């Protein structure tokens, strides 16, 4: 859809659950897509700040997870079509990452880059 | 004897059942329910008049008057809390 | 009708040596009114939270405690409680 | 499994490609000459 | 002790709105004096709160967008 | 009938056809919190914040039926 | 009781100090005019 | 008089003070040196300005204890001439405070700048805490107690308007001041006649307090705009103080 | 109208019970328009509990209920 | 800080003769304060 | 005040 | 004391969400007193509610009914 | 849903807090209820100290704004 595409490169940032790549207008206004309801990420830019950042690499024009070797390898495929990451470096404070795994939303690390 | 000598108070324990099962607050009324209420009431106008009749003694005046009333009121922090949103005439 | 005839004898035995206004006696009555008026509403209330069909000592002084203050409330549960014992005894 | 294909381009532009690229999917994503890629890299 | 308001305009008022409402109406002499209580500890708890928000905004003369902040705060 | 005036207190006067877009913000609150920025297509952003809840309800219907868009 | 006065009790010890320590200083400030004026 | 240079070769200093009322269009930065018979303040650019010791009517000290500046106030018996105009009062101050749009207008900061920020801030308070007090305890040993610190009450104090601005007046031992709003409130109780409640009834929430001087050719001070419930401790701090204060309906 | 009836000395001696030392012309009107306001809704309620009762006037009880109601009690007319 | 500093420092006279130093000054000034002697004599060496 | 009207009884069960 | 522990950030995000443009220094120890105020009320209410259903663990219902109490 | 304060420092201040009768459980909703209460009043608060804040024309609120707000709401 258009309300997905990223608008303008600059000032762009990446989510750690799902990993959607988006404008920070996009965040602000509409926020994250493939998980709002156990994310409240929409409404301000507070939260996105918060769980979101802009520590991450690649980019990739997911267009079909249900047949795709690359959102089968990168565990995207029930997230709706999008511009995702390969890498994206952070972590969830344990108050934020707690309540997932409370309500039943497993929390998996989307880092698949190496270190050193 | 009547329910306020038997309870020994002297607000009216009868005339308290009677407004309570009128206004229908409730399908019934207990029996200490009534006497525990009019002993309330009893307790607090006995310190609403005792601290008129104290300032009443520090006017220097025979009978209570709204103005002790008042006095009363706003130098009691407690009543103050209770009674800040009333209002009184003159 | 009114509470004045109890008013003035609770008033008689605080201060045996003093009177009262017509307007005192006007504002004693409207406060006597309001503070039932509170307390039976909130008993009810506690009542209609509870599911009960009666309103009881302990709905009373719960309602007493969630309107009066501190040392007041203690002192006017203290006074029921010692009414109450009198009354049952 | 799908295969993976090398395309080049100017030195420098990777991320204006890509957006060019999705604009053009989501614009002739519904039509009868649709885009039959999977999606692209660019390291 | 004394009354703020004039009685009688006060009590015309009173009759004006109380037909505006539902003519052939008639008010008690106590009635119509709680309602000049009422209406006057209003007044005077408004002013009151209209003076501190001109103190607030660093005035001296109390202004209708005082009175306006006031009633917002207040939530009237 | 055909734009916004602001008064008076630096005025400002935006016609509708300068009017890129609109924004609805929420506040803090959810009563009387709903800010009426106004975006021209020159890029000017205008911000009018500090509105009623009964006052957003009724532009929100003015601006609909003046179709403007509504971001 | 007194477990739950203790917060009343405190913001009565705090003022009941406060002046006390008032009452100190106006005492000192009063010897000392006192002595500056016998010497 | 003239400020005796210091022959003294030690002189108590501070540093870093930013001086109200202005003495150039905007404040000036600079340090404060004890002479023998009174201050010297130096600016950055070098602006002296001299402020005599027998000349201090009242000296107070207003801590950053829920402020946003340590103040040093000085209330002049005389009107000293600084910046092309007179002044009756005299503040230095250091700021402690932050101000932004609500955060940093970035946003990330966890365990390592928040925390760290308020250990620094703290830090910061407590060393100009200090000095502050080191520098008022060589001041006292220097003039041998002919000058005397205040340091007001901020439990006593209570919410007042007296130039209509809600600010925070604080009664000291021997006046009744308030610092950190500019321009200053001082009421000296040595010169106070009376003091007289007005409006004080059931269904005002505020009142008005008059102060009368002693001196009848002055205008009585009068302070609008006085929570209720701040009533009867202003009566015992005025009991304390041995101030008669009547009461007024109108 | 009657509303005007309001004297502007009433009103400038309603503000300096409150507090108020200076006032402004625009006050007066705007203080006659919130009393009017007051008045409005507290005969409403008074003439809801007067239909309630079936009563042909209404009364101090009736007054005191609404200001009840609204949340500013008055004793004295009980 | 919050400490006095011994005006001696500034001078000679090891340490260990801050006594007889004081000492000295104050019989100079044939007083029946140490430092309050010591200060005077420094600005009054005649005597 | 409690006057001769006032000095009435209640009435019976 | 958990006063402090109440991240200052945490306020900054409540205030930010609306109209409040710019924040003074102070503001934090003000939002801290206010909302300890409060909570202390609330608590208050919900606690007499509990003891008065004699259950020992406070409920949302509790809690609703504080805040309907209160008038929230 | 939206919360900005985090739990586990709410839930320490509730129970630092509850003293008032030691020994007393918190259920999870009773808490969540309560974090969402003081929420939406802090909000409030915010909301009506930025009305007094834009009265006496300053953008930056400060806490005589608040405490003008409570003055007048009457906490
Ligand atoms: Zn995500």
């Amino acid at each position: 859809a258009l309300e997905t595409v990223p608008k303008d490169l600059r000032h762009l940032r990446a989510c750690l659950l799902c990993s959607l790549v988006k404008t920070i207008d996009q965040f602000e206004y509409d926020g994250c897509d493939n998980c709002d309801a156990y994310l409240q990420m929409k409404g301000n830019r507070e939260m996105v700040y918060d769980c979101t950042s802009s520590s991450f690499d690649g980019i990739i024009a997911m267009m079909s997870p249900e047949d795709s070797w690359v959102s089968k390898w990168q565990r995207v495929s029930n997230f709706k079509p999008g511009v995702y990451a390969v890498s994206v470096t952070g972590r969830l404070p344990q108050g934020i990452v707690r309540e997932l795994k409370s309500r039943g939303v497993a929390y998996k690390s989307r880092d698949t880059a190496i270190k050193t | 004897k009547t329910r306020s000598s038997r309870a020994g108070l002297q607000f009216p324990v009868g005339r308290v059942h009677r407004l309570l099962r009128k206004g229908n607050y409730a399908e019934r009324v207990g029996a200490g329910a009534p006497v525990y209420l009019a002993a309330v009431l009893e307790y607090l106008t006995a310190e609403i008049l005792e601290l008129a009749g104290n300032a009443a003694r520090d006017n220097k005046k025979t009978r209570i008057i709204p103005r002790h009333l008042q006095l009363a009121v706003r130098n009691d922090e407690e009543l103050n809390k209770l009674l800040g949103r009333v209002t009184i005439a003159q | 009708e009114s509470y004045a005839i109890y008013v003035y004898k609770v008033l008689k035995q605080v201060h045996p040596d003093t009177g009262i206004s017509s307007k005192a006696m006007s504002i004693m009555n409207s406060f006597v009114n309001d503070v039932f008026e509170r307390i039976a509403g909130e008993a009810s209330r506690l009542a209609h939270y509870n599911k009960r069909s009666t309103i009881t000592s302990r709905e009373i002084q719960t309602a007493v405690r969630l309107l009066l203050p501190g040392e007041l409330a203690k002192h006017a549960v203290s006074e029921g409680t010692k009414a109450v014992t009198k009354y049952t005894s | 499994d799908p295969n993976l294909w090398t395309v080049k381009c100017k030195i420098g532009e990777e991320r204006a490609t890509a957006i060019s690229l999705m604009r053009k999917f989501i614009a002739y994503q519904f039509t009868d000459t649709p885009l039959q890629i999977k999606s692209v890299v660019a390291p | 002790t004394e009354l703020l308001i004039r009685k009688l305009p006060f009590q015309r008022l009173v009759r004006e709105i109380a037909q505006d409402f539902k003519t052939d109406l008639r008010f008690q002499s106590s009635a119509v004096m709680a309602l000049q209580e009422a209406s006057e500890a209003y007044l005077v708890a408004l002013f009151e709160d209209t003076n501190l928000c001109a103190i607030h905004a660093k005035r001296v003369t109390i202004m209708p967008k005082d009175i306006q902040l006031a009633r917002r705060i207040r939530g009237e | 009938e055909r734009g916004f005036i602001y008064v008076h207190k630096p005025p400002v006067h935006i016609r509708f056809d300068e009017i890129s877009f609109v924004n609805f913000a929420r506040g803090t609150t959810t009563t009387r919190s709903f800010d009426f920025e106004i975006e021209t297509k020159q890029g000017t952003q205008y911000t009018f914040s500090s509105i009623e809840r009964e006052e957003y309800g009724k532009l929100f219907d003015f601006v609909n039926a003046k179709k403007l868009n509504i971001k | 009781n007194k477990e739950r006065r203790s917060k009343r009790d405190e913001k009565l010890d705090k003022k009941s100090q406060a002046m006390e320590e008032l009452k100190a200083e106006r005492e000192k400030r009063k010897n000392r005019t006192a002595e500056l004026l016998a010497k | 008089d003239s400020l005796v240079i210091n022959l003294n070769r030690s002189n108590p200093k501070l540093k870093d003070l930013y001086i109200r009322p202005n003495i150039a269009q905007k404040r000036m930065q600079g340090s404060l040196e004890a002479h023998v018979n009174g201050f010297r303040f130096t600016s950055v650019r070098g602006d002296k300005v001299d402020i005599l010791y027998n000349n201090i009517k009242h000296a107070l000290f207003q801590p950053c204890d829920g402020e946003m500046i340590i103040v040093l106030h000085f209330h002049l018996k005389n009107a000293i001439m600084f910046g092309k105009k007179r002044h009756t009062d005299v503040q230095f101050y250091t700021e402690v405070g932050e101000i932004t749009t609500d955060l940093g207008k970035h946003q990330h900061m966890h365990d390592r700048d928040d925390l760290y920020a308020e250990q620094m801030e703290r830090e910061m308070r407590h060393k100009l805490k200090t000095a502050f007090k080191n520098f008022i305890e060589k001041v006292e040993a220097l003039t041998k107690e002919e000058l005397e610190f205040e340091v007001p009450f901020r439990d006593l104090g209570f919410n007042g308007a007296p130039y209509r601005s809600t600010c925070l007046l604080q009664p000291t031992s021997s006046a009744l001041v308030n610092a950190t709003e500019w321009p200053p409130f001082v009421v000296t109780l040595d010169e106070v006649e009376l003091i007289h409640f007005e409006r004080v009834q059931f269904h005002l929430k505020n009142f008005d307090m008059v102060i009368v001087y002693k001196d009848y050719s002055k205008k009585v001070t009068m302070i609008n705009a006085i929570p209720v419930a701040s009533l009867d401790p202003i009566k015992e701090w005025l009991n304390s103080c041995d101030l008669k204060y009547t009461e007024g309906v109108q | 109208d009657n509303i005007q009836g309001i004297t502007k000395p009433a009103i400038r001696r309603l503000a300096r019970r409150g507090g108020v030392k200076r006032i402004s012309g625009l006050i007066y009107e705007e203080t006659r328009g919130v009393l009017k306001v007051f008045l409005e809704n507290v005969i409403r309620d008074a003439v809801t509990y007067t239909e309630h009762a079936k009563r042909k006037t209404v009364t101090a009880m009736d007054v005191v209920y609404a200001l009840k109601r609204q949340g500013r009690t008055l004793y004295g007319f009980g | 800080t919050d400490s006095y500093i011994e005006v001696l420092d500034g001078s000679r006279v090891h340490p260990e003769t801050y006594e007889w130093a004081r000492k000295m000054a104050v019989d100079a000034l044939e007083y029946d304060n140490p430092a309050g002697a010591l200060e005077e004599i420094l600005e009054n060496p005649e005597r | 005040n409690p006057s001769e009207d006032d000095y009435e009884e209640e009435e019976e069960d």
